[PDB]
C-alpha cells in the first residue's frame, strides 16, 4: 500500500515465513547448486573446493529468498483483503443463490450405447 | 491406511480444493467489475495529485 | 513514475513543473489556471477510469480553455454571417466597432 | 508419493558418489529396492481412490502404470551398461541421471491430482528423452529423430495448455477429484469442437494415432536401447493415461468427435500391421507393431464403456512389457552383428537355443496367445467394440490374422532357416542378456494368475 | 480497413454477391499494394517501370484471390441455400488458393494454398458466428 | 578507453535509464533517453573498426529518430491537456507516435532491422547491454502509458515481432545475430500481454534478461561469436556446453525450466480475457525459436564437432574471464519454475 | 579428410573372462552385478512381490460386495420384496419438471 516500499508496515501483522519453509529449503538448495556450478566452471573439485564460498552461496540465497517469500505472502494477503472487502461493498453484485438439490434440478441423460 | 482415514482425508482435500475453486471464480468476477467501474483498489490508474496546486493569491485576480 | 523514489525520499525532482497551476515564480498564473485546478480537484484520488466519466464536464471546459476550438467556431460563424450581410447590403457596423 | 519421489531422487547422489566401478551395481540394486516398495500402492478401495495429499493421488489406473515405470528403470540400466562400457565415466553418470530423472517425472505425472501439474511433468519427460536419443544414439539420423519427436509433441501440447487454462478459468479448478463432481456437459458448437480437439490431440500424438505416428518409427530406430524401452513401455502410455482422464469432461461431445479418430485407428491398425509384413529393419518392425497395438487402445478409450476401459488398461500394461522385451531381444542381436537388418542374421535358433525360447515367448505374447494379459486386454476391447458396432469384428478379425503373420514371420526369419555363413561372432548369450529377457516375460506371465490388479478403475 | 471490412459483413451471406465480390476484391487489392510497397522499398527495382510491373503483378494476384473467394463463397451459399454454414468459406478459401497456385505456376503451392487458405477462411466464419475475438478487449 | 572513463560512461548509461524510471515529467523522461543514447554510443565504438562505426551510426540514426517522435507525442499531449505528467496520454495521435517511438527504441518489428545489424557490429559485452539493460527504459514507459495505447497497434507489433524474430533466426550462423532475432521474438511476448496485465510484462522482461545475460556471459567466457567457433567448446570446457544446453532449452520455453514460466503466465492472462486465438498462435510460432535454439544445442553439446590440432594448446590454460554472476544466473535461468508463485513480488 | 582414430575392434567379454556374466570386465564386479540382479530381481521383487500380491486384502472390496449381496438377497427373498428394484433412487425424493 505504501508507495515504493518493499514491505509496508501492515505486512508485519502477517506471520513471517518459517525458517523451515519448504520454499525456503528449495531456495537454499539453488544456492548450493550455484556453489557447485561455480567450482565446476572454474575447474575446481566440485564438492570439496572452497567450502567458505559454498556456504556464502547458500546463505545469500536463503537471505534474499526469505524476504522475497515474505513479500510474496504479503501480496497474496493484500489481494484477498481487497477482494473480500469489495464483495462486502457491493452485495448486489455477489448475491447468494438458492441452492437446489439434484433431485429437483433437471439434467439431461446422454446414453453411452 | 484404513478406509476411514483415506475417506476422511479425501473430504479434507475436497474441502480445500472446493474453497480454492470458489475463490478463483470470485476473483475473476471481482476483477471484471473493478476494471469496468474503476471503483476498487485494482485498476486504479493515477490522476494528478491535488496537493500540487498552489492556492496563494496570484499576480492577477481572475484565476 | 515506474519507481517512485521521489515519494519515498520526499524529494521534488520534476513534479514542480508537471502542471500549470503549481506554484509559479512571482505567483504569475497560467491562463487556464482555474480550469485545470477544477479538473485536478474533481479527479483527485478516484482514478482515471472513474475520472474519465465523472469529471467529463471539468475536463471539457479545461480543453475549451486550452485550445479554444468552440470559441473560434463561434467567432468564425459570426464573422461569416457579417460578410453575408455586408455584400447583401443588410447591415452597417456601428461607429464604435 | 514422497516415499517414492524422494528415494528416486536419492538415486542421483548414489550414482554420483559411487565408486567408479560400482555405478551400475549400486544404481541397479537400489532401483530394484524402490521397485519392490512400489507394490504398496496396491492399497486400492472399491469406491474411493487413494488420495495422499493435495498434490498426489493414486487410483487403479495410475497404480499399475507406476509399478511398470519403476520396474523398468532397473531393466533399462541392465540393458545399457554393455554398449556404454567404453563411455567416459562422467558421461556414464549423466546417462544414468537422465534415466533417473525420467522416472521422477513419470511417477509424478501418473499421480498428479491437478491437470496443470500433470501437463508440466507430462511435458518435462521430453527433455531427458530427447537428450538420450540425440546424445547416445548411434546414427546420423538421431538428430532428425530428436526434432521430429520434439516438434510433433509440442505441436499438440501447446494447444492442450491453452485448453486446460481455459477450463480452469470457467470451471474454477483443474483438480481431478473436483472435476468429477463439478463436470458439466459439453454442448455442440464450433467453440467446443476445438476445445475437444485441443484436449485430445496432444494425447493422440503420444499414443500415437495413425497418421500422426511418423515420429515414432524414426525415434525407435535411432534411440539407444534404454531409450527405446522407456519410449515403448511408458511414454506411449502417457497418451493413453491422459486420454482416460480428460474424457471425463468432454461428454457428450465425444459421441461424434470420436468418429474420425475411431476410423483412423480401426483402419490404421490394419495398415500398420500390414506394414510390418514388409519391414526390412527389425526395430522398425517392432515400432510399427506398437502403432497397431495402440490403435486398439485409442478405440477403446473413445467408445467409453466399462469393458473397453478395462481392456485398454490391460493392453497398456501388457504392451509395455512385451514391446520392451522385443526391443531388448532385437538389441542383443544388434550388439553382435551391429545391424538392424532383419534378414541379415538368420537361423539363430541353431546358435543361441535359449535366446530362441525368449524370441518364441515374446512373439506369442505379441500375437496375444490366451490366457496372456495381451489377450485379456485385446479380447475385452474387441467385445466392447462389437457392441459399439457389430461390423467392427471384421476389422478386428483381420488385424488378429495379420498380427500373427508378422509376429511369426519375425520369429521364423531371424531364428529359423539356415544360419548366415559369414557371420561368425555370435557368442553365447550372456547371463545379463538372459536375466534381462526373463525379467520381462516372467512378470508378464505371472500377471495372468491375478489380472485384476491391471484392469483399472472400472474393475 | 475497418470500413471495407464492415461493408463485407453488413450484406447477408448469399445475398448480393456482386457487392460481396467488390468488398473481397477491395480487401485483396489493398493487401497486394501493401505487399508491393514494402517489396519495392526493401528490394529496389532496377527501373521505375519494373517497380510498377512488380506492383501490378502483386496487386492483381492479391485482388484475384479476394474476388474469387468473395464470388465462390457467396455463390456457393446462394446455390446451397445455407447462408450461415462455415463450409461456404472453405470452398471460397480453397478457390483462392488455386488462383494463387495458378498465378505462380506451381501445383504444390496451389495444393498447399487451397488447404491452408481453405481452413483459415472456414475458421473465420466460425469466429464470426461464435464471436471469437482475435484482438480481445481487456476485461479482467 | 581509460578505465575510469569506462566506468563513468557506464554509470551514465544507467543514470539515463534510472531517470526514465523515476521521472514524473515527460521532459525528464525524454532527457533520460537522450542521456542514455549519448553514453552508449562510445561503448559501441569501443573497438574502433568499420563494423563498429557502421553499427553505431545505424543505432544513432534510429534512436535519434525515435526521440523526435517521442518528443512530438509529448508536445501534442501538452497541447491537449496542458500538463507533463507521465501517465496515460490525452490524444490518440500522441499515443500512436509515442507507441511507435518506443517500438523503434525496442527494435520491435517492423522497426526491427537495426537490431540484428547493430548487435553483430559491436562486441559481446556491448551487445549484452544493448539487448538487456536497454530494454528497461522503454518498457518502463509502456508500463505507465498502456491504458491509452491502441490495442490493435500494440498487438500488431507483438504479432509481427514474434513472427519476424522466429523466422529471422532460422537463417543465422552468427551468434550475435541469433541473439538479436531471439530478442525481437521475446519482445513480442512482453507487449502482447501488456494491455491485459502489465505485471506479466515485467515477469517476462526479468526472466528474459536473466537468460539473455547467462548466454552472453557464456559466449564471452569462451570468446565465441559464431556457431562453428562455439562448437569447439566441448573440447575446451565440457561443463560450459551443459550450461548452454540447459539455458537454451530454457529460452525455448520447455518445462520444467524457468523459461516456460513467462509463456505460461502470459497464456493464462490472455485466456482470462477471452483471448484464445492469439496465445495459441503465439505459442506455436515460438516453436521457430525452439528450432534454432535446438540447432545450437546439437552443434554445441549433443554432438562432438571436428576440432583442430592447435586446440590442444588451450587445454593447458585456465579460464581467466571474470564470468561475473554466471553460477547464479544459470541456476536462475533453469531451476526457477517451482517458485512461480513468487511472481506476486512484482505486483 | 582429417586426423581421426580408427574404429576400434570388437571386445568379446568371454576371451579374457570365460566365466563372464556379461556385466563387467572386472570378474569380481561382474559377479556382484549378477548377484544383485538375481537376488533383488528374482528372489525379492518377483517372489516376495508375487506372494504379497496374492495375499492382498480384498483388493477393491470384491469379496465384501459378494458377502453383502448374499445378505441382501437372503433378506429380500424372505420378506417377499423384489431382489432388485428398477429405481436406484427413491422416487419420493425426486421432483420432475413440468
Ligand atoms: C504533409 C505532406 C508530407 C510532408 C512532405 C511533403 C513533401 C515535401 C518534401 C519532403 C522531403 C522529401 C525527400 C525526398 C527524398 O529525399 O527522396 C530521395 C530518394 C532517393 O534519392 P536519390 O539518391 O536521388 O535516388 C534517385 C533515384 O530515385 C534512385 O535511383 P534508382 O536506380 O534506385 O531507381 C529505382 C527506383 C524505382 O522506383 C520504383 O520502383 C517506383 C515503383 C512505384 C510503383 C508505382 O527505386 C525507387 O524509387 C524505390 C522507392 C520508391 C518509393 C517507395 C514506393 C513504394 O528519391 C526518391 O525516392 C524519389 C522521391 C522524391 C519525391 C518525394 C515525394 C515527397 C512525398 C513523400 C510521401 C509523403 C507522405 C506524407
Ligand atoms: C496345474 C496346471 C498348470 C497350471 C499352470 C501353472 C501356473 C499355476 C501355478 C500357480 C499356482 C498358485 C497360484 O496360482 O496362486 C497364485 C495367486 C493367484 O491365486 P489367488 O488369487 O486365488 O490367491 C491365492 C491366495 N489366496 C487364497 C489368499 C487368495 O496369486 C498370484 O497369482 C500372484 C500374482 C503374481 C503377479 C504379480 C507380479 C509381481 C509384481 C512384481 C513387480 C514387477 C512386475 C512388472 C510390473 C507389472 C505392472 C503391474
Ligand atoms: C538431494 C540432492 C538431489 C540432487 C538433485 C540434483 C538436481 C540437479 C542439480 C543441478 C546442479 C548440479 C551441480 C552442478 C553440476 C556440478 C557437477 C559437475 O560438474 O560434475 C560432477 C562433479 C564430479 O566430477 P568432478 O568435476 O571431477 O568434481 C569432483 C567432485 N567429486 O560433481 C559431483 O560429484 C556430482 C555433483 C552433482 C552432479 C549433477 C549431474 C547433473 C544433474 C543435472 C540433471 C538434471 C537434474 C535432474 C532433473 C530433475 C530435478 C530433480
Ligand atoms: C528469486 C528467488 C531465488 C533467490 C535468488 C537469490 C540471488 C541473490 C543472492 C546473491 C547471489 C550472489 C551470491 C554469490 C555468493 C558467493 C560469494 C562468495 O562466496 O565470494 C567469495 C569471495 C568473495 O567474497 P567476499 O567479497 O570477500 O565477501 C564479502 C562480500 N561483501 O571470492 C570469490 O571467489 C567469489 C567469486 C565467485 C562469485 C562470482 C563473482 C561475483 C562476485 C561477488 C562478490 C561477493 C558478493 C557477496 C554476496 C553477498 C550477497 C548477500
Ligand atoms: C495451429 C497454429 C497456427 C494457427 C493459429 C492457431 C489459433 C487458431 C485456432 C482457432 C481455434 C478456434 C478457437 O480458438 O476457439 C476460440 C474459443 C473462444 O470462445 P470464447 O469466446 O472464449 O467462449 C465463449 C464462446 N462464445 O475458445 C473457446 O471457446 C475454448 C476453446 C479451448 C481452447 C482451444 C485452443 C485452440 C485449439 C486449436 C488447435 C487444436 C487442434 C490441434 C492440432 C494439433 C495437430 C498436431
Ligand atoms: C504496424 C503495421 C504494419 C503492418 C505491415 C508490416 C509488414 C512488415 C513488412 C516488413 C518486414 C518484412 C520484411 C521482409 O519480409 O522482406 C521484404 C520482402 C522482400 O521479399 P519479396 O520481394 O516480397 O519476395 C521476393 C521473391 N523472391 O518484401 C515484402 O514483400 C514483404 C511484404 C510483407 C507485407 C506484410
Ligand atoms: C530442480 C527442479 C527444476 C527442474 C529444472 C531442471 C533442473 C536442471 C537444471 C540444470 C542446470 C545446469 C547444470 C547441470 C549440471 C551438469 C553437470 C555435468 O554435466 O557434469 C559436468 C561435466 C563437465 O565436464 P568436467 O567438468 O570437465 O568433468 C570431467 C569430465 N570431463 O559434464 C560433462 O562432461 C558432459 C559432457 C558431455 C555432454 C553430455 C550432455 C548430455 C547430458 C546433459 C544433462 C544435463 C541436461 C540439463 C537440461 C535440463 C534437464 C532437465
Ligand atoms: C538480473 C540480471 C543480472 C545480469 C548481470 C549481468 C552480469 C554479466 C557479467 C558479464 C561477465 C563479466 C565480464 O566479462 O564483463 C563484461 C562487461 C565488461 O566489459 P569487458 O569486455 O569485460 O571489459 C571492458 C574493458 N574494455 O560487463 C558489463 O559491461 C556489464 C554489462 C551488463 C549490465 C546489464 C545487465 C543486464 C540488466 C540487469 C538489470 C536487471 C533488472
Ligand atoms: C479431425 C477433425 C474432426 C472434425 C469433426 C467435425 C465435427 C463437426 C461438428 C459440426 C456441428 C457443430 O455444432 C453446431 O455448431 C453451430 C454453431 O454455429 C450451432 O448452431 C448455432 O450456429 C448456427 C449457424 O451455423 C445457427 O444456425 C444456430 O441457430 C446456432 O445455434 C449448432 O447448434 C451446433 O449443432
Ligand atoms: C477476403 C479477403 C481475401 C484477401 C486475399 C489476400 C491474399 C494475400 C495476397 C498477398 C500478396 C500476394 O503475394 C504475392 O503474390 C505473388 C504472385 O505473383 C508472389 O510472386 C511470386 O509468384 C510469381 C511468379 O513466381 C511472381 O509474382 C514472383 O516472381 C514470385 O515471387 C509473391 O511471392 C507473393 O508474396
Ligand atoms: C495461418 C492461420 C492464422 C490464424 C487463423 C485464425 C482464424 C481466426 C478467425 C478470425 C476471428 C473471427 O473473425 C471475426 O469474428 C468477429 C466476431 O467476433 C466478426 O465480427 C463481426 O460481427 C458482426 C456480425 O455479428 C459483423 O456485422 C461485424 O462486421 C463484425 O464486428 C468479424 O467479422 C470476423 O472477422
Ligand atoms: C536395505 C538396503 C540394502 C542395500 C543393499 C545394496 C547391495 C549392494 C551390494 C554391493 C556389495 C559389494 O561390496 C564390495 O565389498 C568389497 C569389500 O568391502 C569392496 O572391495 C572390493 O573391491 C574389489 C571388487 O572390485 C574386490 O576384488 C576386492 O577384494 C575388495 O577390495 C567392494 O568395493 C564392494 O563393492
Ligand atoms: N491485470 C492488471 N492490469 N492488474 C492486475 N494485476 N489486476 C489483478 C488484481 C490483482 C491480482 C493479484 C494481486 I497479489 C493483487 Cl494485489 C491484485
Amino acid at each position: 500500500r505504501a508507495t515504493f516500499q518493499f514491505l509496508p508496515d501492515e505486512a508485519r501483522s502477517l506471520p513471517p515465513p518459517k525458517l523451515t519453509d519448504p520454499r525456503l529449503a528449495f531456495v537454499g538448495f539453488l544456492g548450493y547448486c550455484s556453489g557447485l556450478i561455480d567450482n565446476a566452471i572454474r575447474r575446481r573439485p566440485v564438492l570439496l573446493a572452497g567450502l567458505h564460498r559454498q556456504l556464502l552461496y547458500i546463505t545469500s540465497f536463503v537471505f534474499v529468498g526469505y524476504y522475497l517469500l515474505k513479500r510474496q505472502d504479503y501480496m497474496y494477503a493484500v489481494r484477498d483483503h481487497d477482494m473480500f472487502s469489495y464483495i462486502k461493498s457491493h452485495p448486489e453484485d455477489f448475491p447468494e443463490k438458492d441452492k437446489k438439490t439434484y433431485g429437483e434440478v433437471f439434467e439431461e441423460f446422454h446414453p453411452v450405447r | 491406511d484404513g478406509p476411514e482415514k483415506n475417506y476422511e482425508r479425501t473430504m479434507a482435500i475436497l474441502q480445500i480444493e472446493a474453497e480454492k475453486a470458489e475463490l478463483r471464480l470470485k476473483e475473476l468476477e471481482v476483477r471484471r467489475l473493478m476494471r469496468a467501474r474503476g471503483d476498487g483498489p485494482w485498476f486504479h490508474y493515477p490522476t494528478i495529485d491535488k496537493e500540487l496546486i498552489d492556492h496563494s493569491p496570484k499576480a492577477t485576480p481572475d484565476n | 513514475p515506474f519507481f517512485d523514489v521521489q515519494k519515498r525520499l520526499g524529494v521534488d525532482l520534476d513534479r514542480w513543473m508537471t502542471i500549470q497551476s503549481a506554484e509559479q515564480p512571482h505567483k504569475i498564473p497560467s491562463r487556464c489556471h482555474a480550469f485545470e485546478k477544477e479538473w485536478i480537484e474533481c479527479a483527485h484520488g478516484i482514478g482515471s477510469i472513474r475520472a474519465e466519466k465523472e469529471c467529463k464536464i471539468e475536463f471539457e471546459d479545461f480543453r475549451e480553455c486550452l485550445l479554444r476550438q468552440k470559441t473560434m467556431k463561434r467567432l468564425h460563424a459570426i464573422r461569416r454571417q457579417r460578410e453575408k450581410l455586408i455584400k447583401e447590403g443588410k447591415y452597417t457596423p456601428p461607429p464604435h466597432h | 508419493m514422497l516415499k517414492y519421489i524422494i528415494p528416486t531422487i536419492m538415486l542421483m547422489p548414489l550414482t554420483w558418489l559411487s565408486k567408479n566401478n560400482m555405478i551400475w551395481v549400486n544404481s541397479t540394486a537400489h532401483s530394484l529396492l524402490i521397485s519392490f516398495t512400489s507394490l504398496l500402492l496396491m492399497n486400492q478401495f472399491g469406491d474411493n481412490s487413494l488420495n495422499f495429499s493435495l498434490l498426489f493421488f493414486s487410483d487403479s489406473l495410475s497404480t499399475p502404470l507406476l509399478i511398470l515405470t519403476m520396474w523398468l528403470l532397473p531393466l533399462m540400466l541392465m540393458a545399457s551398461q554393455h554398449h556404454l562400457s567404453k563411455e567416459n565415466l562422467t558421461r556414464k553418470k549423466l546417462f544414468i541421471t537422465m534415466l533417473i530423472s525420467l522416472q521422477l517425472f513419470l511417477i509424478m505425472t501418473f499421480t498428479a491430482m491437478e491437470l496443470i501439474l500433470f501437463y508440466i511433468l507430462f511435458e518435462a519427460t521430453l527433455v531427458p528423452t530427447l537428450i538420450i536419443i540425440t546424445r547416445w544414439g548411434n546414427q546420423t539420423e538421431r538428430l532428425n529423430a530428436g526434432l521430429y519427436f520434439l516438434f510433433y509433441t509440442l505441436a499438440g501440447s501447446l494447444p492442450l495448455l491453452v485448453a486446460l487454462i481455459y477450463i480452469q478459468n470457467t470451471v474454477g479448478s483443474l483438480n481431478f477429484l473436483m472435476l468429477q463432481y463439478w463436470v458439466q456437459p459439453v454442448h455442440n458448437s464450433w467453440s467446443n469442437v476445438f476445445m475437444w480437439l485441443a484436449c485430445m490431440m496432444a494425447f493422440m500424438v503420444k499414443m500415437p494415432l495413425y497418421g500422426l505416428h511418423l515420429w515414432l518409427p524414426k525415434a525407435h530406430v535411432e534411440a539407444p536401447i534404454a531409450g527405446s524401452m522407456v519410449l515403448a513401455a511408458v511414454l506411449l502410455k502417457l497418451g493413453g493415461y491422459g486420454m482416460l482422464r480428460i474424457t471425463l469432461i468432454l461428454n457428450p461431445m465425444t459421441d461424434f468427435m470420436a468418429y474420425p479418430f475411431i476410423m483412423l485407428s480401426l483402419w490404421g491398425m490394419i495398415m500398420t500391421s500390414s506394414i510390418c509384413l514388409r519391414q526390412t529393419d527389425l526395430k522398425s518392425l517392432i515400432a510399427y507393431s506398437s502403432v497397431s497395438h495402440m490403435a486398439l487402445v485409442i478405440v477403446a478409450i473413445l467408445i467409453q464403456t466399462p469393458w473397453s476401459y478395462m481392456g485398454a488398461t490391460a493392453l497398456m500394461i501388457a504392451h509395455g512389457l512385451t514391446s520392451s522385451m522385443l526391443f531388448c531381444l532385437a538389441n542383443s542381436n544388434y550388439e553382435r552383428i551391429h545391424s538392424r537388418t532383419m534378414i541379415l542374421a538368420r537361423g539363430l535358433q541353431t546358435l543361441l537355443p535359449l535366446m530362441a525360447t525368449w524370441w518364441l515367448l515374446a512373439s506369442l505374447t505379441n500375437l496375444a496367445l490366451p490366457p496372456t494379459i495381451n489377450l485379456i486386454g485385446e479380447l475385452f476391447v474387441v467385445m466392447s467394440t462389437f457392441s459399439w458396432s457389430n461390423i467392427t469384428i471384421i476389422l478386428m478379425g483381420v488385424n488378429m490374422v495379420i498380427t500373427a503373420l508378422y509376429s511369426l514371420y519375425m520369429l521364423i526369419m531371424t531364428q529359423r532357416g539356415k544360419y548366415t555363413y559369414h557371420i561368425n561372432n555370435i557368442s553365447p548369450s550372456f547371463t545379463r542378456e538372459n536375466a534381462l529377457m526373463s525379467l520381462h516375460i516372467l512378470p508378464l506371465l505371472l500377471l495372468t494368475l491375478n489380472p485384476k490388479i491391471i484392469l483399472g478403475p472400472l474393475y | 480497413a475497418k470500413t471495407v471490412l464492415r461493408q463485407y459483413w453488413d450484406i447477408p451471406e448469399g445475398t448480393e454477391c456482386h457487392r460481396k465480390t467488390y468488398a473481397t476484391t477491395s480487401i485483396g487489392g489493398a493487401a497486394g499494394l501493401v505487399v508491393s510497397a514494402y517489396s519495392v522499398a526493401l528490394k529496389t527495382p532496377t527501373s521505375f517501370l519494373e517497380g510498377v510491373a512488380r506492383t501490378g503483378r502483386y496487386t492483381f494476384t492479391a485482388a484475384a484471390i479476394g474476388a474469387i473467394f468473395g464470388l465462390t463463397s457467396c455463390i456457393s451459399a446462394q446455390v446451397r441455400e445455407k447462408p450461415d454454414d462455415p463450409l461456404n468459406y472453405l470452398i471460397g478459401g480453397c478457390a483462392g488458393g488455386l488462383i494463387l497456385g495458378a498465378r505462380t505456376r506451381s501445383y504444390g503451392i496451389g495444393a498447399a494454398a487451397c488447404a491452408y487458405m481453405g481452413l483459415t477462411a472456414a475458421l473465420v466464419k466460425m469466429g464470426q458466428l461464435e464471436g471469437w475475438q482475435v484482438f480481445a478487449e481487456p476485461k479482467v | 578507453m581509460n578505465p575510469i572513463i569506462f566506468i563513468i560512461i557506464l554509470l551514465t548509461i544507467m543514470l539515463g535509464t534510472i531517470i526514465v524510471m523515476i521521472s514524473s515529467h515527460w521532459l525528464l523522461v525524454w532527457i533520460g533517453f537522450e542521456m542514455n543514447m549519448l553514453a552508449i554510443i562510445p561503448i559501441m565504438m569501443k573497438n574502433h573498426n568499420p563494423r563498429a562505426t557502421e553499427a553505431s551510426t545505424k543505432y544513432f540514426l534510429t534512436q535519434s529518430t525515435a526521440s523526435m517522435l517521442l518528443m512530438m507525442a509529448v508536445i501534442i499531449n501538452l497541447m491537449f491537456s496542458g500538463q507533463w505528467t507521465v501517465m496515460k496520454l490525452f490524444n490518440p495521435m500522441a499515443s500512436m507516435l509515442m507507441t511507435m517511438a518506443l517500438a523503434m527504441k525496442l527494435g520491435m518489428a517492423p522497426f526491427h532491422f537495426w537490431v540484428p545489424e547493430v548487435t553483430q557490429g559491436i562486441p559481446l559485452s556491448s551487445g549484452l547491454i544493448l539487448l538487456t539493460w536497454q530494454k528497461l527504459a522503454p518498457m518502463s514507459v509502456l508500463y505507465q502509458i498502456f491504458p491509452s495505447i491502441n490495442l490493435n497497434l500494440i498487438l500488431t507489433l507483438s504479432v509481427l515481432s514474434i513472427l519476424i524474430g522466429g523466422w529471422g533466426g532460422l537463417n543465422q550462423t552468427q551468434l550475435r545475430k541469433i541473439m538479436a532475432y531471439s530478442s525481437i521474438a521475446h519482445m513480442g511476448w512482453m507487449t502482447a500481454v501488456l494491455p491485459y496485465n502489465p505485471t506479466m510484462t515485467l515477469l517476462n522482461l526479468i526472466i528474459y534478461i536473466i537468460m539473455t545475460s547467462t548466454m552472453f556471459t557464456m559466449f564471452m567466457a569462451n570468446s565465441t561469436t559464431t556457431t562453428l567457433s562455439l562448437s569447439h567448446t566441448w573440447n575446451k570446457t565440457p561443463i560450459m556446453t551443459v550450461l548452454i544446453l540447459a539455458t537454451l532449452l530454457s529460452m525455448g520455453g520447455l518445462p520444467p525450466l524457468s523459461g516456460f514460466m513467462p509463456k505460461w503466465m502470459i497464456i493464462q492472462e490472455m485466456t482470462k480475457n477471452n483471448s484464445i486465438i492469439l496465445p495459441t498462435f503465439m505459442a506455436i510460432t515460438a516453436l521457430l525459436n525452439l528450432y534454432f535454439y535446438m540447432r545450437l544445442t546439437y552443434s554445441t553439446t549433443l554432438t562432438m564437432f571436428p576440432s583442430t590440432n592447435n586446440m590442444k594448446m588451450k587445454w593447458q590454460f585456465p579460464l581467466m574471464k571474470k564470468m561475473t554472476f554466471l553460477p547464479t544466473m544459470v541456476v536462475l535461468s533453469t531451476m526457477m519454475l517451482p517458485l512461480t508463485p513468487m511472481l506476486s513480488v512484482l505486483e | 579428410r582429417w586426423q581421426e582414430d580408427p574404429e576400434p575392434e570388437d571386445e568379446n567379454l568371454y576371451e579374457k573372462n570365460p566365466d563372464s556374466h556379461g556385466y563387467d570386465k572386472d570378474p569380481a564386479v561382474d559377479i556382484w552385478n549378477m548377484r544383485v540382479v538375481f537376488f533383488f530381481g528374482f528372489s525379492i521383487v518377483l517372489v516376495l512381490g508375487s506372494t504379497f500380491v496374492a495375499y492382498l486384502p480384498d483388493y477393491r472390496m470384491q469379496e465384501w460386495a459378494r458377502r453383502e449381496a448374499e445378505r441382501l438377497v437372503k433378506y429380500r427373498e424372505a420378506h417377499g420384496l423384489p431382489i432388485m428394484e428398477s429405481n436406484c433412487f427413491d422416487p419420493s425424493k425426486i421432483q420432475l419438471p413440468e
